[PDB]
DNA sequence: TCACAATTCTAAAAGCAAAAAAGCCTTCTC
DNA sequence: GAGAAGCTTTTAGAATTGTGA
């Protein structure tokens, strides 16, 4: 499946039990079509490439 | 680099913390979005079905 | 803290002589030998089960 | 006394058994085995002169015409192991055969030949071994895997309980050749002997007997007994052996020599065995119906019809009795039946047997055999005495005879490796044997039964193979016969031998890819033992019983280092003391105890040889003179272990670690530790990798120098001398006159190896570590390869440690490190990468390296020079171009317009596609160095020739630094050859270094040593000259490559990996762990002292887990280190020698009695400050495995520095500046970093490619790629109610094309909603089930 | 006849991931 | 050289035949 990723867990025991800790690199990565959805929303970048 | 869970989660997944791995998947449509956060949030899932 | 006490081989005829030694003193090296029996049954039961 | 390596540094050396045994070479395995293979052997046992002496020479079909073997050769390799690496081929030596043909006349098959006819033969090469024990195939370094297999011959198994679900045990014995075919001899549930050959249709044993020429009379006389019946006044009075009916239930009254013996209904007891023995009774009355249940045994014709009475072999009735008592037939020979002891089970056979005759027999065999065609007289005898009777296609080695003839109990151990009459005779009668009572069953896991292939029976069975099929050809090729012509290297075809070795070396199971990230890791997958492999069992068919440890395993195998998962069990490795027999089995050492006392000669017995002797155990205890101190022992005499009178143990143990692996003995307090903890922790110590900085243990076992001394690692001085010279890349020892050559002056030159990268892409990396001017022994290291510490093997770093809980921060099995850790740099590795970008040959034009690629800016081209590759040195990031190449995709035109602008580029009309070689994202790295392989025939660009005049100018400096520095101690020696006998200091000097044998010196023996030193002088020369001359000519050799490929460049980058969230980080006890946080300074726990602890640990882990000598070594690191305090504020507030030397004599000199002995009387003041410098990080300790220390020495060790004895002090919180309640234990472990790094694991994907077939995505992080959503998540969704989750993963996310591009567009147009489509995996499938008859189709709405 | 039973042929044997290497018919030219 | 022509798992179920009455 596409929109997936791996990495190894380690704990956070800051969180709530309804979050988890998420990497910037892996959410910059499997996020990609909602960024440019927003980013041409703001007009930040007016064609898609 | 490394997804940051819960601590008490860890029994349901029966993960432990010496070099585990766990893959992460995306809902995309706005239903599944909806089954995520009504079925399967584990703030739902207290209980075992067994 | 007390002996570790019994082990069978792997026939599961139950060795005639105890380890009467525990683990913060030492076992020497036939107890540990027989323990060693009793180890390497036990992963190969988990991982072939 | 001791070696000056070992005077910088002692380990405070426990245990308190004197060792009488040195650790042998750990690497002998494999050289040994690898030196028989390649050695001219007169007599012709072993390796190539085997496998020739047994193939040659030809006889051809009645030709007249042979080929004769006279010896063989092998060259020099044309690289050497280094330049073969860089170069990518296989380092290996040519094999040259001296063979002779000669042939013979008409009517002159003995006489004198008419010619003979001899020169050289090339037979392909041989992969030659490296001083290490390792293989270079294609550049990489492979290892051959020893193999324990099943050993050739005669195995009698029981299969008891699960066949017939009866209760009844069946019995088999099987005959195993080295190379041949299998041989069965089987039960069945109705007990008749079937035979199966090879495994085919299961069939009447007696056939075979039949088919060696046994009439059935034959038969029944060897695996039967005979019984009398003599016609006499009536009743035929039988003549009884005495103990025949011993046991057998009497039914008749038995009167001879007018006494009666025995009453109808009562057996013949011991009493009655007494009364026939004394009576002597022999012929006794008996009636009639004894013989009606009897067999005759001997064919029984009729004389005076000239005709047939009865059959050999068929129950008899009364009215036959009365034939053949008419017939003149006087004496009937039975056979001695029974119930007890002698089963029918041959006459039973025969009974069943269909066949009548030898002809029936062997067609029946082939039939059996190769089914289908018609059974012919020839080819039936053919086959069959081929199966088994053939030099060509049967074979029991030296091996297998041995065994053989062991197991049915002839005397003779040598004999012949084909199977005869008498050997399969007796393999029957000893399974019969079995079956009637007297006798028992093999075992198949005892190690006596199991043997050692290594790589030269392997490499040498292989070449036998090529060998044969190489004599087919000749064969041949020869039989077709021309004469006078026909030089004997025509018909040789190098081919198969060489295709036959290339697919032994290069791909096989057992020659795998080196494992090497670690000096202990290399060297315990060099002493690795395989239950796999080709001719061995498999993964998922080993049971358990070869699963397991069996009590022969004792001091050959180890118990505790085996991989866990899948093939736990079948990878053992090999003990620190086990050997191998002549044979192939594997043996250990004892020491003989005779008459009490313990002698000290060392015997090496094997699994079949232990059994007959009880043996001692190691750590009994011996006092004064060598005596028993107490006067029973435990020992183990018959596979099991019990305690024993003083005076029967026979054998005593050499030392308390023989039965543990090298990897299992660099774990102190192992027996403190449970196995699997054990096990663990000893699989996890080969996958740690070399630090930034190597640390020795505080705490080892006095096994890390073998380790590290024994691999091919450090550089150990070859012959003792004076260093002469120091340098980061290389090291120069003036050898000393007691160990140099008559001539040659000469001086050890050892260049070190420098930031090369390992199969792991680790950095190996040798540092010198003497200084200049400085003594050496031979043996010592002068160079320190990675994870190596003064020779000391050092794999991770020692760190400060708390056991408590944090904040959940060390939840279940994370740890906790501080800053500190990061900012000193003490878990920083060093990666090397290579990457290859490969010009090929495509159509419409080749590739082209240059760096004018379109569409791209001068900003990424600021690194890339004139050239089109990197600079060395750059620093290059993840997405920059590393060589510029680009791809002719043909002529285009897109509008008339549009060539405009390309008349403004310059461009000229190429258009070309940009396909540069980039460095893969996320890798910051440093360009380290760079190759560049050209073909033949193609033009060396700019940078190609500054490369390669870069290397000519190193290869010069080279070889004129070594002739300068040679000749330099040449001259310094004839000078010192010139301190007596006519000396003339002042014109020494009066002439250049050059002349000096024309000096004022007597023609004596003096001046034939000048001559011997001028003439070294001028070979030298010569020497060098014609290694130059080559260096020149292979360095400007355009490099062999790829078909339809132009060049290779190879670019290196090194990165330098440092510690973060996510990294595993392990212990030597089984403590595994990932880094959860790196802490602040202040953050962490800290004592009274204001010193901070490192890193934290959880508790937890200890009880569970029952791993308790992590804590003892906490201990015990602690105590070291706080010996080693107190020499540091001594040897800061500058003391005076005296108190430093009486300290460190109280801390070496303390425990019970121990082995060794440190006086520091003998060290002559100056080297006791280096050994002060040396200690002031922590006194290290040396705690071997089973006779380590004890928690009073300890706390006596403890209490020598001012430690708490307890072991736990009072620590603080590091953020609230409150105490702690509950004293903590800190100290000091040694953490290892584990290869498994998050940087690594980490992987995500959007979008990207997808397959061909199956328009879903690629799977892996090597080429970009999704996660598996296998079946299992697939139900669990399904348990859910998660449906519309579900259909989008199977349709939008994975299959659906329309759906997925459709979802993509929705999403960056702000809408969230999917097309549900249908998958095209489904529409494959449709199509492969309708590529059958089958029709399968989607119905209507 | 018509019923047990020994042979023998057929299927099945967890999941997920990382790295590496070796390969992708014989043969017959002239 | 390039292009073709052509020798060991274990368990269990279901189908034969091989006597056995
Ligand atoms: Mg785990």
């Amino acid at each position: 499946v596409d929109y997936s990723g791996r990495s190894v867990i380690t704990v956070g025991p800051y969180l709530r039990l309804h979050q988890c800790g998420l990497p910037k690199k892996m959410a910059l990565e499997l996020f990609k079509p909602f960024i440019y959805g927003k980013l041409e929303l703001r007009g930040l970048a007016t064609t898609i490439k | 680099k490394a997804i940051q869970l819960h601590p008490l989660v860890c029994a349901a997944y029966n993960a432990d913390f010496d070099g585990d791995q766990m893959a992460v998947h995306v809902p995309l449509t706005l239903e599944a979005q909806l089954e995520a956060r009504a079925l399967m949030m584990s703030t739902n899932n207290i209980l075992s079905p067994a | 803290a007390g002996m570790r006490g019994l082990m069978a081989k792997p026939d599961g005829s139950i060795i005639e002589t105890p380890i009467t030694a525990n683990f913060r003193e030492g076992l020497n090296v036939l107890q540990y030998f027989i323990s060693t029996h009793g180890a390497r049954k036990g992963l190969a039961d988990t991982a072939l089960k | 006394v001791y070696s000056y390596t070992e005077k910088k540094r002692i380990r405070k050396d426990f245990g308190k058994r004197p060792q009488v045994l040195d650790v042998p070479y750990l690497l002998s395995i494999q050289l040994d085995s690898f030196q028989k293979f390649i050695e001219q052997d007169p007599e012709g046992q072993y390796g190539l002169e085997a496998a020739f002496r047994s193939v040659f020479p030809i006889q051809s079909y009645s030709g007249n015409s042979e080929l004769q073997y006279v010896s063989y050769r092998l060259g020099e390799p044309v690289f050497d192991v280094q330049e073969c690496q860089i170069r990518g081929v296989t380092y290996s030596a040519p094999l040259r055969v001296k063979l002779r043909l000669v042939i013979y006349e008409r009517e002159a098959p003995e006489g004198t030949v008419k010619d003979i006819k001899e020169q050289e033969v090339y037979m392909g090469e041989i992969p030659l071994m490296t001083d290490n024990g390792t293989f270079v195939i294609n550049g990489t370094e492979r290892v051959i895997v020893s193999q324990l297999h099943r050993s050739p011959g005669v195995f009698f198994d029981s299969d008891k309980g699960k066949t017939h679900s009866s209760g009844k045990v069946l019995y088999n014995a099987r005959i195993i050749p080295y190379r041949g075919s299998w041989l069965d001899f089987e039960f069945d549930p109705k007990d008749n002997l079937f035979v199966r050959i090879d495994r085919r249709r299961k069939l009447p044993a007696t056939i075979i007997l039949r088919a060696l020429n046994y009439t059935t009379e034959q038969i029944l006389d060897l695996f039967f007994e005979k019984v009398i019946f003599e016609i006499r006044d009536n009743k035929l009075q039988m003549e009884l052996v005495p103990e025949r009916l011993r046991g057998e239930t009497a039914s008749f009254d038995i009167e001879a020599n007018g006494k009666v013996y025995v009453e109808k209904g009562r057996r013949i007891t011991a009493r009655h065995i007494r009364q026939l023995e004394k009576d002597d009774v022999k012929l006794i009355e008996v009636p009639v119906e004894y013989i009606a249940g009897k067999v005759v045994a001997k064919d029984y014709i009729d004389e005076s019809t000239g005709e047939l009475i009865c059959a050999a072999n068929m129950e008899l009735s009364l009215d036959l009795l009365a034939k053949l008592s008419q017939s003149g037939h006087k004496r009937i020979e039975t056979l001695f039946t029974n119930d007890l002891d002698h089963g029918p089970y041959i006459s039973e056979t025969l009974r069943v047997d269909p066949t009548n005759d030898r002809l029936s027999a062997l067609v029946e065999i082939y039939r059996m055999m190769r089914p289908g065609e018609p059974p012919t007289r020839e080819a039936a005898e053919s086959l069959f005495e081929n199966l088994f009777f053939s030099e060509d296609r049967y074979d029991l080695s030296a091996v297998g005879r041995m065994k053989f003839n062991r197991s049915l109990l002839r005397e003779e151990i040598e004999g012949s490796g084909i199977l005869s009459k008498d050997d399969i005779i007796d393999v029957m009668k000893k399974l019969i044997d079995i079956r009637n009572g007297k006798g028992e069953v093999d075992d198949i896991d005892h190690l006596g039964n199991r043997r050692i292939r290594s790589v030269g029976e392997m490499a040498e069975n292989q070449f036998r193979v090529g060998l044969v099929r190489v004599e087919r050809a000749v064969k041949e090729r020869l039989s077709l016969g021309d004469l006078d012509t026909l030089m004997p290297q025509d018909m040789i075809n190098a081919k198969p031998i060489s295709a036959a070795v290339k697919e032994f070396f290069g791909s096989s199971q057992l020659s795998q890819f080196m494992d090497q990230n670690n000096p202990l890791s290399e060297i315990t997958h060099k002493r690795r033992i395989s239950a796999l492999g080709p001719g061995g069992l498999t993964r998922e068919r080993a049971g358990f019983e070869v699963r397991d440890v069996h009590p022969t395993h004792y001091g050959r195998v180890c118990p505790i280092e085996t991989p866990e998962g899948p093939n736990i069990g079948l990878i053992n490795s090999l003990s620190v003391y086990a050997q191998t027999n002549e044979y192939g089995f594997l043996e250990t050492p004892y020491r003989k105890v005779t008459d009490g006392v313990v002698t000290d000669e060392i015997h090496y017995l094997s699994a079949i040889e232990e059994g007959n002797y009880v043996i001692a155990q190691a750590n009994s205890n011996l006092d004064e003179e060598g005596h028993f101190v107490e006067d029973l022992v435990t020992c183990r005499s018959k596979g099991e272990s019990s305690l024993f009178s003083r005076d029967q143990v026979d054998y005593m143990d050499v030392s308390t670690q023989q039965v543990v692996s090298v990897g299992a003995s660099l774990i102190p307090f192992l027996e403190h530790d449970d196995a699997n903890r054990a096990l663990m922790g000893a699989n996890m110590q080969r996958q740690a990798v070399p630090t930034l900085r190597a640390d020795k243990p505080l705490v080892g076992t006095g096994m890390e120098r073998a380790v590290a001394v024994d691999s091919g690692v450090t550089a150990v001085a070859k012959r003792g001398g004076v260093v002469q010279y120091v340098d980061a890349s290389r090291i120069v020892i003036k050898v000393n006159e007691d160990e140099m050559y008559p001539g040659e002056a000469g001086i050890d030159i050892y260049n070190l190896t420098k930031y090369t990268r390992s199969n792991q892409n680790t950095c190996i990396n040798q540092m010198p570590c003497v200084s200049l001017g400085e003594p050496v022994e031979r043996g010592d290291v002068l160079a320190d390869g990675p994870s190596t510490d003064l020779g000391e093997l050092a794999l991770g770093q020692n760190m400060r440690v708390a056991f408590m809980p944090w904040n959940g921060y060390n939840f279940e099995d994370s740890i906790l490190v501080s800053e500190r850790v990061v900012q000193e740099d003490r878990f920083t590795t060093i990666h090397i990468q290579e990457l290859a970008c490969v010009s090929r040959d495509t159509k419409l034009g080749p590739e082209e390296i240059t760096a004018d690629i379109p569409n791209v800016g001068e900003a990424a081209l600021s690194k890339l020079d004139e050239s089109g590759i990197v600079y060395i040195g750059a620093e290059v990031t993840g997405g920059d171009i590393l060589v510029g190449k680009v791809t002719p995709k043909g002529e285009t035109q897109l509008t008339p317009e549009e060539k405009l602008l390309r008349a403004i580029f310059g461009e000229k009309a190429s258009d070309v596609k940009d396909s540069s070689l980039r460095v893969p994202n996320g890798v910051s790295g440093t360009v380290i160095d760079v190759q560049v392989f050209t073909r033949d025939g193609v033009e060396k660009d700019k940078r190609a020739l500054e490369i390669e005049e870069m290397q000519l100018k190193q290869a010069k400096k080279d070889l004129s630094e070594e002739l300068q520095i040679l000749e330099a101690g040449l001259f310094s020696r004839i000078r010192a050859v010139l301190v007596a006998g006519g000396v003339e200091a002042e014109k020494l000097d009066k002439l250049p270094r050059d002349r000096w044998l024309e000096l004022g010196l007597t023609d004596e023996e003096k001046q034939n040593q000048l001559e011997q030193l001028a003439e070294q002088y001028d070979e030298l020369k010569h020497e060098f000259e014609k290694k130059l001359e080559a260096k020149r000519r292979k360095i400007t050799q355009g490099d062999d490559l790829a078909p339809g490929v132009l060049k290779i460049v190879k670019v290196y980058l090194a990165v330098k990996r440092r510690i973060q969230p996510g990294d595993k980080m392990a212990g030597r006890h089984g403590n595994k762990g990932v880094i959860s946080k790196i802490n602040p300074i202040e953050d962490m726990p800290y004592d009274e002292n204001g010193t901070p602890v490192d890193i934290v640990l959880n508790p937890l882990g200890v009880p569970s887990r029952m791993n308790i000598g992590q804590i003892l070594e906490t201990h015990l690191g602690m105590a070291a280190k706080g010996i080693g305090d107190k020499i540091n504020a001594m040897l800061k507030q500058q003391q005076e020698v005296a108190k430093l030397r009486e300290f460190i004599q109280r801390a070496y000199d303390l425990g019970a009695d121990v082995r060794q002995k440190v006086d520091l009387s003998t060290f002559s003041d100056e080297e006791v400050m280096r050994l002060a410098e040396n200690l002031r990080k922590g006194m290290p300790i040396a705690t071997p495995v089973f006779d380590g220390a004890k928690e009073a020495e300890i706390k006596e060790l403890l209490k020598l520095g001012d430690l708490p004895t307890s072991g736990q002090i009072r620590l603080y919180d590091g953020r609230t500046g409150e105490q702690f309640e509950r004293p903590v234990t800190v100290g000091y472990m040694y953490m290892l970093k584990l290869n498994h790094l998050v940087d690594d694991k980490m992987h995500a994907r959007s979008t990207g490619s997808y397959s061909l077939v199956t328009q879903q995505p690629l799977g892996g992080k090597a080429q970009f790629g999704g996660q598996r959503f296998g079946e299992m998540e697939v139900w669990a969704l399904e348990a859910y109610g998660a449906a519309y989750t579900l259909q989008e993963m199977l349709t939008v996310k994975s299959d659906d094309v329309n759906g997925r591009t459709k979802m993509y567009k929705n999403i960056v147009d702000g809408n969230h909603q999917m097309e549900p489509g249908m998958p095209e995996s489904f529409n494959v499938l449709l199509k492969e089930i309708r590529s059958l008859g089958i029709n399968i189709e989607l119905e209507d709405e």
